[PDB]
């Protein structure tokens, strides 16, 4: 609720997350970790949980800055490209899912988080 | 323990038939909680137990399945629930969601505000409640309570396709006899009672494939003391074990028809069908805030 409140005093929310959890700041709680069978196929975001034994899911929603502080999306297109569907992070960075999401990119090709499953 | 690896209990006949006066609830492990298998909110778990025993009725589940959530945001502007939804249902599933408070989602459609003010245009598939109303924990004698219940007997009674079902939460101090009523409009229904949640007087009423006409005379203010009797009588162990296995959760991918169909041609024929899950009359075809 800190950070929450922090992300609307700026003009660039993913560099305010990210600065304040990089200089000790406690990640944003409560994003909405799901129960899966880890056998997905890995891919970055999907419309059913795709964990595999080395991820966890989330819906979607709960791990976008951007719905979560109620601010106004970067795409282009106006639409969420998480809310709805499910998001895949790698187990060793669930202690912050909102930094991991603002500081990564699925590969375009594959699909995959590019460092974490790409392997074009 | 075979009942721990069961996603929760379902009221059995025995105590529906019983004839009894409402009591106090009084469970041995009131208010004990058990831990989450992760970081993972109680509400998936809770929900995923619901959506496990639903498994096993006989749910209609066409394609554009149209289901709609109350009582879906939390204390904490997230909607565990309606994610499980989403991981529940057919991917071509709508899911509307609604809460009195603000909240993010991963519904299809998100509407704030009592749930009065959602005007469902066309009839629905499923209807899912968790509402609750904290001032019901301000408790003289126990009666029927109104709340939000006027409006969902009422969207039971109209915008609820034949063979569509309901999962409305209760408890002790939660509930209502036109409610209970109305499940006598079902082919079947039940009470059903999360392990993960055991501890508690919650229960969700079921009413699974919605006939429109009374199938069963149920005395409601008795069937909720029938309800109380059977938690008095019923050991409960808080659980999750139904939760490891979870090869086979999502819901079958039924693609239960759609007909448009005049009463008059409601027939034995298609009474069985909507019966076992196999049929829903409705419009094939709008929910928005008033
Ligand atoms: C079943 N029960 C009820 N009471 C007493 O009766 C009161 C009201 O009884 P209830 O109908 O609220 O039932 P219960 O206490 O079992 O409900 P619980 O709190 O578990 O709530 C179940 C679900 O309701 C929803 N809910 C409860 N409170 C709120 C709320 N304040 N706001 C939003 N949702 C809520 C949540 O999803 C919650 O999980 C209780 O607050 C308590 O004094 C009991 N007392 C003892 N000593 N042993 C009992 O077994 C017992
Ligand atoms: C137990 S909480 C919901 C928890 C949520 N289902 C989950 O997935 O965590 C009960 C919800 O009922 C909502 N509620 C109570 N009365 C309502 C009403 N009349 N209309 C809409 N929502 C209502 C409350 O605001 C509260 O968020
Ligand atoms: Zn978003
Ligand atoms: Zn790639």
């Amino acid at each position: 609720s800190s950070v929450l409140s922090l992300v609307n005093f700026t003009v660039d929310p993913q560099k305010a997350y990210l600065d304040f959890v990089n200089a000790g700041g406690a990640p944003l709680t409560n994003c909405v970790k799901m129960l899966t069978p880890k056998t997905g196929t890995g891919i970055a975001i999907s419309v059913k949980p795709e964990s595999t034994a080395d991820q966890e899911t989330y819906g979607g929603a709960s791990v976008c800055l951007y719905c979560r502080a109620h601010i106004e999306h970067p795409d282009v297109s106006g639409v969420c490209k998480y809310k709805g569907k499910f998001v895949q992070i790698p187990a060793q960075c669930v202690r912050d899912p909102v930094g991991f999401c603002l500081s990564n990119t699925p590969c375009n090709v594959c699909q995959y988080w590019i460092g974490y499953g790409c392997n074009c | 323990a075979s009942a721990d690896w069961k996603p929760g209990h379902a009221m059995p006949s025995l105590f529906k038939v019983q004839n009894v006066n409402l009591e106090r609830c009084e469970l041995a492990n009131y208010k004990q909680s058990i831990p989450m298998p992760r970081g993972v909110h109680m509400n998936i778990a809770k929900y995923m137990q619901l959506c496990q025993y639903l498994n096993t009725c006989t749910l209609a589940v066409p394609a554009n399945m149209r289901v709609i959530h109350f009582g879906a945001g939390s204390d904490k502007g997230i909607a565990p629930g309606t994610s499980v939804l989403r991981q529940w249902l057919p991917t071509d599933a709508i899911i509307i969601d609604n809460d009195l408070n603000e909240f993010v989602s991963d519904a299809d459609i998100t509407l704030f505000g009592d749930c009065v003010t959602v005007r469902v245009g066309q009839q629905v598939d499923l209807v899912i409640s968790d509402m609750y109303d904290p001032t019901t924990k301000n408790v003289g004698s126990n009666e029927s309570k109104a709340l939000f219940f006027t409006y969902l007997c009422n969207l039971i009674n109209n915008n609820l396709a034949l063979g569509g079902s309901v999962a409305i939460k209760i408890t002790e101090h939660s509930w209502s006899v036109e409610l209970y009523e109305l499940m006598g409009k079902f082919a079947w229904w039940t009470v059903f009672c999360t392990n993960a949640n055991a501890s508690s007087s919650e229960g969700f009423l079921l009413g699974i494939n919605y006939l429109g006409t009374i199938k069963e005379n149920i005395d409601g203010g008795a069937m909720h003391a029938n309800y109380i009797f059977w938690r008095n009588s019923t050991p409960m162990n808080l659980s999750t074990y139904s939760l490891f296995d979870l090869s086979k959760f999502q819901l079958k991918l039924k693609g239960t028809p759609v007909l448009q169909l005049k009463e008059s041609q409601i027939n034995e024929l298609v009474i069985s069908l909507l019966s076992q899950g196999k049929l829903l009359i409705r419009d094939n075809d709008s929910v928005s805030t008033d």
